[PDB]
RNA sequence: CGCGGGGUGGAGCAGCCUGGUAGCUCGUCGGGCUCAUAACCCGAAGAUCGUCGGUUCAAAUCCGGCCCCCGCAACCA
RNA sequence: AGGGCUACACACGUGCUACAAUGGCGCAUACAAAGAGAAGCGACCUCGCGAGAGCAAGCGGACCUCAUAAAGUGCGUCGUAGUCCGGAUUGGAGUCUGCAACUCGACUCCAUGAAGUCGGAAUCGCUAGUAAUCGUGGAUCAGAAUGCCACGGUGAAUACGU
RNA sequence: CCUCCUAAAGAGUAACGGAGGAGCACGAAGGUUGGCUAAUCCUGGUCGGACAUCAGGAGGUUAGUGCAAUGGCAUAAGCCA
């Protein structure tokens, strides 16, 4: 042992125990806990004909024409 | 991002060969010129041969494979490469 | 420091309960941790070897001894010797004092990780953690935007089989890999 | 003050300094400063450490960014390995989308180069 | 069979000394213009220094062996 | 029926829009002409992140609607750093035209995010409502306009001399 | 002229016999005291993974040696302070 070498403990030994004023006290999935795929199976999940939402009017059974109105 | 808007779609034209097939739960390659037809969950486990144009590719039709339509890993173009010309058309 | 303390309370009795052990003797102590930062290329120059002290510095503020090839006859480039690692060595009190930082301020800072196998141990129970980059305990303005710049943390051992090798910092929270 | 660290772009106006922790683009970022008091044509070195932590906690939520850049990646890649047309396009870097051949190869496949005939 | 000089990108040269950097002039191929060729203009490709080996972080260079082109050589008469 | 004319190695003809701050951004504000729409397009309405939607007055076109025409006007905002210009690629979803959106269709939107800083050889029109430049409608038109045709806003240097 | 050999284990003995090398270099490239270990391949690895240093094994000084060859080599004429 090289005594006289060691630096001072100024910035080394404090406050283990900090903040999250810009970053974390402990990270998370940087083990990667699954390889990203980047898929979701369409039609798999989801539904083969779509969402309906939007125009929300009661719907009319019967038949209903662009050229019928006057 | 495409779709096919609202309505429902097994394609009309592929449904006669599929009901038949899906009784078996698969079957020989169904001919199939219907490449307008999107893949679904009652088609997982078929065999889908798929005329391109030119002939038939089979298409094993399986749940990883459900996001598309059968008309993608059929190929239809020739693309010149460029180090030296394409020879050959690639299935 | 406490590390070496506890691990003597806690690892050293755990070890000579679960191999039944024929002595007390037969335990694990930390050995010197060298580490390496094989930076390489500078020849002359030694430029990269700064840059290389200056990520080393964040997480332990001790002098390079800037290390020259021993021999120097290999198939690298010979021109006035060649310039490799850096060293840093960590010894006694200092090395017990630097494996109390690792966990608690390491884990934080890496965010895309792949080193560190427990099944990777062999031989000695020797090993080296590729840490992919440097570990910064506390400082101001340390993200600057830069490059590369892990470094081999070569743990070593009075371990005379791999198991009791793997069992260094296991009271001691990390994710190793399988 | 930098937004979050590792890779922030310094000194750069409010709106922009977020376009950096990725999943935080322009629209984003302008409701979060709204919500944050803060207005946007500020440079981020106005900001005091407390606005950093207001802005730090709302991205949280949010993909980091080594997982983002990452994703697209990984899309990539998960097309050429059913080897759909999106993935045979992939292959030789070709438009996706149905854009033309015969011009407009540049955006994904860089410059043009001299061809002997 | 000996003795001595010589062996550069497709062509003709530059570089040459314990050696590091491939340079000049053409020609070549793609393109433009011209009604066409052309010169002209833009872009591009091209070197295991005759061959093999030795020393070195680096060999056209400095060294060892050989093949081939030429001069000498084909006696002392 | 499927594939294809819109491939792709590249080069070339043509047009567009940008390369700025004379401008772009945001909130607020103004007036056209001319024409198409009773297979059709459509206010108000409520729904939808927006696109759009269903409901439905209406519209034969000087009526109602595409359409709030944009450039232009007010005010703050940005400083050459490919940006606060430009916004292409691509991941992913929401929506549209259609018995079919994969190679070769239309629109919104989220994240990520480049070339380009006035361009070699080449290269053309213009004498004034022109040249230049903005927006609009329409023929075609199931779904695709940078094109073409026409309209109107704003609108230039100079033509000594042979 | 040196080193290996012909060369016949004292005497190192010819030949336009066979082969490699030398015409100096260094004011430290000398002296002394004290301490110390490699070419190479593998496993650990961020870039040394193929080659490198660090750390672990195998081998056990086969590297090195001002320069050719011979002898030499942990007492280390090898390496350092």
């Amino acid at each position: 042992m090289k005594k006289d070498i060691h630096p001072k403990y100024e910035e080394i030994t404090a406050s283990c125990s900090c903040g999250n004023v810009m970053k974390i006290r402990s990270t998370v999935g940087h083990d990667l806990n699954l390889d990203v795929c980047s898929k979701c199976h369409p039609f798999f999940t989801g539904k083969q004909r779509d969402v309906a939402t939007g125009g929300r009017v009661d719907r009319f059974n019967k038949r209903f024409n662009i050229p019928g109105s006057k | 991002p495409r779709s096919l808007k609202k309505g429902p779609f097994i394609d009309l034209h592929l449904l006669k060969k599929v009901e038949k097939a899906v009784e078996s739960g698969d079957k020989k390659p169904l001919r199939t010129w219907s490449r307008r037809s999107t893949i679904f969950p009652n088609m997982i486990g078929l065999t889908i041969a798929v005329h391109n144009g030119r002939q038939h590719v089979p298409v094993f039709v399986t749940d990883e494979m459900v996001g598309h339509k059968l008309g993608e890993f059929a190929p239809t173009r020739t693309y010149r490469g460029h180090a030296a010309d394409k020879k050959a058309k690639k299935k | 420091a406490k590390l070496h303390d506890y691990y003597k309370d806690e690892v050293v009795k755990k070890l000579m309960t679960e191999f039944n052990y024929n002595s007390v003797m037969q335990v694990p102590r930390v050995e010197k941790i060298t580490l390496n930062m094989g930076v390489g290329e500078a020849i002359a120059d030694k430029k990269l070897l700064d840059n290389a002290a200056a990520d080393l510095a964040a997480i332990s503020g001790q002098k390079p001894l800037i290390t020259k090839a021993r021999k120097s006859v290999a198939g690298f480039k010979i021109r006035q010797g060649y310039p490799i690692g850096c060293k840093v060595t960590l010894r006694g009190e200092r090395m017990w004092e630097f494996f109390e930082r690792l966990i608690t301020i390491a884990v934080p800072r890496i965010r895309d990780f792949r080193g560190l196998s427990a099944k990777s141990f062999d031989g000695r129970g020797n090993y080296s953690m590729g840490v992919r980059e440097q570990i910064i305990f506390p400082e101001i303005d340390y993200d600057k935007v830069d490059r590369v710049r892990g470094l081999d943390i070569t743990i070593t051992t009075t371990a005379k089989s791999d198991e009791e090798g793997r069992a260094l910092l296991a009271a001691f929270d990390f994710p190793f890999r399988k | 003050a930098r937004i979050a660290g590792i890779n922030i772009p310094d000194h750069k106006h409010a709106v922009i300094a977020l376009t950096s922790i990725y999943g935080v683009g322009k629209t984003r970022s302008k409701a979060i400063l709204a919500a944050a008091g803060i207005a946007e044509d500020v440079k981020i070195s106005e900001l005091s450490e407390g606005q950093i932590d207001t802005l730090r906690d709302e991205v949280a939520k949010f993909v980091v960014e080594g997982d983002l850049r990452r994703e697209i990646s990984m899309s990539i890649k998960r097309l050429m390995d059913l080897g759909c047309y999106r993935g045979l396009r992939h292959r030789r870097g070709l438009p996706v989308r149905g854009q033309r051949t015969k011009t407009n190869a540049r955006t994904r496949k860089g410059p043009r180069k001299p061809i002997k005939k």
